[PDB]
DNA sequence: TAGTGAATGTATTTGCTATATATG
DNA sequence: TATTCCCATAGCAAATACATTCACTA
């Protein structure tokens, strides 16, 4: 029922400005105000339109304060009613514009429980477990001998007195990942983002370990180091069958014009993401000297990591049946 | 006391879907089982079923089959009932029009296979009435309580593809992909 | 007089330059299925903070006198928030101050119905049902669990939430160790507490 | 047991009534009848719009009810909004039905709505949780609680009460009752109260007033403020008029200059619309009150009133019958406040509440916008803004009284099922002894909420075919002559 | 037989908090989330803090408010137990020096809301 | 001796802050990215009824790692605190 | 050199704004 | 833990599906 013309603000109604007015409106809110700024009656409306107003929460939570509400309304009324009895029609305009999906509701919360209490938001990890877990992650050697008993003392130790050089430097991404593969036997993986940076520490020394006893040293060098200054989660032929068999519950993957997509190995996607991780950045050694030795190795990152990382969960895999 | 022992019933409710996964709570090396079947007992320590967070980047470590049998008190959440109380019926509602669904494959043969079921029961009570409505056009009168029943049914079957899918709710909670209620008996001892 | 006093001892702290907005925690907004819930005697703070910041987004800039109202507007609004979430909020019964200044839900704590001790008995001794010791003492057996069994703390935590509704003859012997080591206490104290509280007796 | 001792044991033990015991509210909400198929519940609503018929513009009419289809109630529930469809698989016992409407012949857009249905026991199913309907006891036609003739209409309630005024009849000062009552609610939002033969003289002539009701030939016996009004030498209704007339004009005497100004009809009005709220917009907007006023006597109301033998037919009749037959219940009430004989067991009454608000805020509508020609258009607008889906049952797990949370650990359907009775005054969220309490209530079961043994129901209790509560005789003479002795 | 029979018994050593760190109440999803209720009990109401501030004393009373309206208070005693050789005979759970009074929350957002409208309360000179 | 009342300084309790000041007057919430930022800063928002799964935060939620405690945030510039 | 999959660009569809006397 | 409903319609933004290309692997 309206008219385009520019004047497509008043395409959706039911003199002398109208077209300046439209004109500038099309070239981020309320712009009706700016309009109006560019130019009694006009007392007497304010007044009136202050009485309309006179007689909410829903105002302020969007950030109209009380005070601009009566400006704004007037802006509106001068430039989309009266450009086209008259005292009714501002009266209902004004009216319908003061209270205009449910979740845009705005309520009142109506709060034997107190008014604090009435906001029952939750946290979802105990704080005495968190407690708990950070002593846990301190006895490195009994931790280390509930995964394999076989490492040598030696090892551990060897690996723990690298820990108080590399307390100070700030921990990545890719040494978590890897200490909560390695360490989820007998520590929880998701207690990473809860325990102080000591109890990790202590815990990467602790995976670190356990790789040079496994024969991983080409990935084991990356665990305690510090930041100097094509991305396929597909799984190698070679490794393919192993991984299937170790890690059988996969990502199903969206239908591509009604043909059917195999499924993702998801333990594949977590070698890509450790995999990119490492290859993001340079690294400077921090660990033990006879390990950075028999890696055949500031720090360069073999070519073949990817498939080092592919062994490494086939080996975890293999004693977590 | 011995001859003065109540029975109490009671239901347990999970979700599961575009959040968590179940865990293999009542399975073994070679089954995967996340909730006592009909006629099964609740395992010693009282747990239903426990649900995990999607997370792909710990599979390695939470998606191993020993992690995938091992309750976390800490990290997970349960449901947890009278041990040795026997399951005396399920009930399972599923989202079928997700695309894809994010359910990891293997961990939904229970699940499928009670839902299979009861989508039939469903499928034959509003076939039934379809058949009457045709056969008693305008002379079909149905008493309030099967009226009703037909509508739970239409909420349960599959829609159209030609139309838009349900947005389910229980009461302004949505559900996910699967919703899964269990149903135990327990005798109580007086002591 | 007193009023008098007031004014000519603490003149110099009276007008301020600057006025601090209370705290994020203050105000809560929960948006859920059914719209977003706010408190309602908030809503002053929420109309005197917007109200000077509207001074500066005006398009027109104001004159001086329309500058002044405007500020004694917000001032005028500050002053009822106070008051009101003070009535309202800090004043009650169920308010900051007598809830939760003056009482407290404390932790390791336990609520059960009650028996009688009829045998032969000190007075002054206490028996706990199975299920509350173990959620109660959860950190005392975790303790004994580690050291004895040599048992992680997952494993130990993992132990004692399966026991909770069986018995355990490795949690029962570690009940009885936790309460002889208490010596030379005849066990671990607590504090009984019946409601309502008039008397001593009643704790 | 011996099979013979239950057979002797049974043959001399006296049975419950059925229909309390398997449920009241059952048998007057779902019972269906055998001609038709269609229940109470929707025979009510055909009745609620018949008495409002009277307010309808000419051509409009209510074409009945019909019920929905499983397929229409499944599509009008997940009606799409917003590019979603929100389906709430939470169990509800509910049932659709269509209202119709018509104007001119054709046909309107019908208007799905819900009803709640019951189950045996007084049990219905509302958004996943069980709930107790239990009956409610009730006054017949009108209550009296102090001074005060409660009387409740289908779109209004009413409440009658008393004052006194002086006025000087032959030099000699008398007192008087005038009864009052608030009828318009602006008076409430806002001295004197509107008296009632101040209504009759803005509807009536004083002359016509004296001489149509009470047969006095008054004129301008002398009466005289404390202007003459005479009356032959040869009543107390005529002495309430007068009473009120000068208990209206001693304090409006301005409005009276002439004495034949009296017997007009516009200035009555003026002084009613000055009480209750410009001289032009108050003679007009009461000229519709009283319109309004002369048509608010229901056909139900008038049935209800007639078993207690009022036999009033329009409004007028009532108010006369207030103030000549039931004024002395204002002062001197002879019935007693703590009996439970003369009393009906009600359950749709305050079941479809809110059903009823809507019908007869439809009905105001209409009247507030007489003399109109009616689009189509306009018409579906106006249905589609009161009768909506959830209209009846969006408030019976809030404020109804006789709706309860269930909770029965065990099989039984009498203990605290269908044996619970609400009262009167709790119906919408005690007294002495009376011997009616054993044969109707239950004396010794005493809840913490009525210990008088009032809210429970006797189960052989005798109720008639519409819930009024009969006396047994086979215990009438140990029951009366126990209340004689209460009382002395 | 009647009910309850006594199966709703609550036992907690440490509770889930809220943002503002003091304990939480608990709905029914998280009401079989374990074998027992462990919801914290409101032991000390504003009546049973007037009776123990005149038996027990204000000292020692307002060490117990503050091992929980102190949520690092809390983190302190389960360490206690935790880290002692006899966890039922510990001497001192919380060293007060390390944690000195000062930190419980409802406090603070005492002290806070006075000092915004401009007033404070402090010791008399 | 008792407990009475005392009347505080706002603008010494202003010179003694520490960390970046945000002052109220400097939002125009008419622009819509500037309410958002204001938002941010006043109301403390919880967008569903959703437990928290997370210990320490910054002022922005960008790090929720609580070895990480007391560095400082590089997007809200807020210190990391449990 | 042949087969395959990730990165990129582009056309299509759909959700998202923005305006439109009256019942104790 | 919060519900008892949401006027119709044209233009836009972002999401989504499909085709194309280049680099890695066999
Ligand atoms: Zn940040």
């Amino acid at each position: 029922t309206g008219f385009t013309e520019t004047t497509t603000a008043y395409s959706k109604i039911r003199r002398p400005l109208v077209p300046i007015w439209g004109e500038f409106i099309d070239q981020e809110m309320h712009k009706e105000c700016e309009v109006i700024s560019l130019i009694t009656a006009y007392d007497k409306l304010s007044a009136y339109v202050k009485f309309c107003v006179e007689d909410t929460l829903a105002n302020l939570y969007r950030g109209m304060s009380s005070a601009e509400v009566p400006d704004i309304l007037q802006a509106k009324v001068m430039v989309r009613r009266l450009t086209i009895s008259i005292v009714s029609n501002m009266f209902r305009y004004v009216k319908s514009n003061l209270n205009p999906s449910t979740a845009d509701r705005v309520n009142d919360k109506r709060p034997k429980t107190s008014f604090i209490e009435s906001h029952k938001t939750k946290q979802r990890v105990t704080p005495g477990d968190i407690v708990a877990y950070n002593l846990d992650a301190l006895d490195v050697v009994k931790l280390v001998h509930k995964i394999d008993d076989t490492v040598p003392v030696e090892l551990i130790q060897e690996c723990l007195d690298c820990v108080a050089v590399t307390a100070t430097k700030d921990i990545y991404p890719h040494q978590i990942l890897l200490a909560q593969w390695v360490m989820h036997k007998a520590f929880p993986a998701r207690a990473f983002s809860h325990i102080n940076k000591n109890a990790v520490n202590h815990l990467l020394a602790a995976a670190q370990s356990l790789m040079w006893h496994w024969g991983f040293q080409q990935v084991a060098v990356f665990m305690q180091v510090e930041l100097y200054y094509r991305n396929s989660t597909r799984i190698q032929i070679k490794y393919k069958d192993v991984m299937d068999e170790l890690y059988p519950h996969q990502r199903q993957q969206r239908a591509i014009n009604g043909v059917p997509v195999a499924p993702v190995n998801i333990a594949g996607i977590a070698v890509q993401s450790a995999h990119a991780s490492i290859r993001s950045s340079n690294w400077i050694y921090h660990g033990p000297d006879r390990l950075f030795k028999e890696a055949e190795q500031v720090l360069v990152v073999p070519a073949t990591i990817k498939s080092v990382i592919t062994e490494l969960v086939i080996h975890l895999g293999k004693l977590n049946q | 006391l011995k001859r003065m022992m109540p029975t109490s019933y009671s239901t347990a409710v999970a979700n599961a879907g575009r959040k968590a996964f179940f865990l293999n709570m009542y399975g073994d090396d070679k089954i995967y089982k996340p909730f006592p079947d009909i006629g099964d007992v609740i395992r010693p320590d009282g747990v239903i079923f426990a649900i995990r967070d999607h997370d792909d980047d710990l599979a390695p470590a939470e998606m191993t089959p020993r992690a995938l049998r091992t309750l976390d008190r800490t990290f997970d959440r349960a449901v947890i009932g009278t041990p040795g109380a026997k399951v005396i019926d399920i009930d399972i509602w599923r989202d079928e029009r997700v695309n894809p669904s994010p359910t990891p494959t293997g961990m939904d043969a229970q699940l499928v296979k009670y839902h299979t079921h009861l989508s039939s029961y469903y499928r034959e009570l509003l076939k039934i009435y379809r058949g009457l409505l045709a056969r008693r056009k305008d002379d079909l009168h149905i008493t309030e309580e099967f009226e009703r029943l037909i509508v739970t049914a239409q909420m349960f079957l599959p829609q159209p593809d030609n139309v838009r899918k349900l947005s389910r709710f229980y009461r302004l909670d949505p559900l996910d992909e699967w919703r899964v209620e269990v149903t135990y008996k327990a005798q109580k001892m007086p002591a | 007089s007193e009023f008098a006093q007031f004014v000519a001892q603490n003149k110099d702290k009276l007008f301020p330059k600057y006025l601090p907005v209370p705290s994020k925690l203050c105000f809560v907004a929960e948006s859920t299925t059914s719209g977003t819930y706010l408190d309602k005697p908030i809503e002053a703070a929420i109309d005197a903070t917007l109200t000077f910041a509207s001074i500066d987004a005006s398009s027109v800039p104001l004159s001086p006198i329309k500058a002044q109202n405007r500020t004694m507007r917000g001032l005028r609004l500050y002053g009822q928030f106070y008051e009101i979430y003070a009535k309202s909020r800090i004043a009650q019964k169920p308010g900051l101050a007598r809830r939760h200044m003056f009482g407290a839900r404390l932790n390791a704590t336990a609520r059960a119905v009650i028996t009688s001790i009829s045998d032969p008995h000190d007075y002054d001794e206490l028996h706990i049902p199975w299920g509350v010791g173990c959620q109660l003492l959860k950190y005392h057996l975790t303790n004994k669990l580690k050291a004895k069994f040599n048992m992680t703390t997952r494993e130990a935590f993992s132990f004692v939430y399966e026991n909770v509704l069986q018995y355990n003859q490795i949690i029962a012997d570690l009940f009885k160790e936790l309460i002889a080591e208490a010596a030379p206490y005849k066990g671990m104290g607590c504090t009984f507490h019946r409601n309502p509280t008039l008397q001593r007796g009643s704790t | 047991p011996d099979p013979f001792l239950i057979e002797k044991i049974r043959e001399n033990t006296p049975c419950m009534n059925p229909t309390l015991a398997n449920g009241i509210t059952v048998e007057h909400t779902m019972t269906r009848d055998p001609n038709t198929g269609v229940n109470m519940t929707r025979r009510y609503i055909d009745s609620l719009f018949d008495i409002s018929s009277v307010l309808f513009p000419d051509g409009f009419k209510y074409e009945g009810n019909r019920a929905c289809t499983p397929l229409k109630h499944f599509e009008e529930i997940t009606r799409e909004y917003n590019a979603k469809r929100i389906a709430n698989i939470a169990p509800t016992d509910m049932y659709m039905i269509d209202l119709m409407f018509s104007y001119k012949g054709e046909m309107l857009y019908p208007r799905p709505m819900l009803l709640p249905a019951f189950k045996r026991g007084n049990m219905v199913t509302i958004n996943g949780a069980k709930y107790i309907g239990s009956p409610v006891l009730t006054d017949v036609g009108f209550s009296v609680l102090n001074d005060s003739i409660f009387i409740p209409f289908r779109r209004t309630k009413l409440t009658f009460k008393q004052t006194d005024h002086h006025y000087m009849c032959n030099g000699q000062r008398k007192i008087m009752y005038v009864i009052w009552s608030q009828i318009h609610n602006e008076m409430a939002k806002r001295h004197i109260e509107s008296c009632l033969a101040h209504y009759f003289f803005c509807q009536f002539g004083v002359t016509q007033t004296f001489k149509q009701w009470a047969n006095v030939d008054v004129k301008c016996n002398i009466y005289s403020s404390a202007m003459v009004l005479v009356i032959p030498r040869h009543s107390i209704f005529a002495t309430r008029l007068i009473a009120g007339f000068w208990y209206v004009v001693d304090a409006f005497p301005m409005r009276f200059t002439r004495p034949e100004y009296v017997d007009s009809t516009n200035l009555w009005r003026v002084i009613l619309g000055h009480m209750v709220f410009h001289q032009g917009k108050v003679e007009e907007n009461i000229d519709s009150h009283l319109h309004s006023f002369c048509n608010s006597l229901d056909e139900m109301t008038i049935e209800e009133l007639k078993t207690v033998g009022v036999n009033v037919s329009t409004i007028w009749e009532l108010l006369y019958e207030i103030m000549t037959s039931l004024a002395h219940h204002l002062y001197a009430t002879d019935i007693d406040e703590t009996s439970m004989y003369g009393k009906r067991l009600t359950v749709l009454h305050y079941l479809m509440s809110e059903f009823n608000y809507a019908v007869s805020m439809f009905g105001y509508m209409f009247q507030s916008r007489r003399d109109r020609e009616w689009t189509v258009q306009e018409l579906n607008e106006g249905l589609k803004r009161s009768f909506k889906l959830q209209t009846a049952i969006k408030r019976l797990t809030v404020d109804h009284g006789e709706l309860d949370t269930m909770s029965n650990p065990n099989s039984s359907m009498l203990i605290k099922g269908t044996s619970i009775l609400v009262t009167q005054d709790r119906a919408k969220t005690s007294r002495i002894i009376h011997a009616s309490i054993a044969e109707v209530g239950q004396y010794k079961n005493q809840p913490k909420n009525n210990p008088d043994g009032r809210g429970r129901l006797n189960m052989y209790t005798k109720v008639g075919p519409t819930g009024l509560v009969e006396r047994r005789e086979e215990v009438r003479e140990i029951i009366d002559n126990a209340q004689l002795m209460f009382r002395a | 037989l009647l009910e309850k029979i006594g199966e709703d018994w609550s036992a907690a050593a440490s509770v889930k908090t809220q943002p503002f760190g003091l304990p939480s109440k608990l709905n029914n999803a998280d009401r079989a989330s374990t074998p027992g209720r462990e919801t914290a009990i409101r032991s000390f109401g504003e009546s049973e803090t007037r009776s123990y501030n005149c038996t027990v004393g204000p000292g020692p009373t307002a060490e117990i408010l503050d091992q929980t309206n102190n949520p690092l208070a809390h983190a302190a005693v389960i360490e206690s137990w935790l880290t002692a050789e006899k966890p039922s005979s510990v001497p001192v759970a919380v060293d007060r020096e390390k944690i000195p009074f000062g930190g419980s929350r409802p406090v603070a957002m005492f002290d806070h809301l006075l000092e915004c409208s401009g007033i404070a309360l402090e010791y008399a000179p | 001796m008792g407990l009475y009342a005392k009347v505080v300084d706002h603008n010494e309790v202003h010179d003694q802050f520490t960390g970046k000041r945000i002052y109220a007057n400097d939002y125009n919430t008419s622009n819509s990215d500037e309410k958002e930022e204001f938002d941010r800063h006043f109301y403390s928002h919880f967008q569903d009824s959703e437990a928290i799964e997370s210990s320490v935060s910054c002022d922005c939620r960008a790090i929720e790692d609580a070895h990480k405690l007391g560095v400082i945030c590089d997007i809200c510039n807020t210190p990391v605190v449990n």
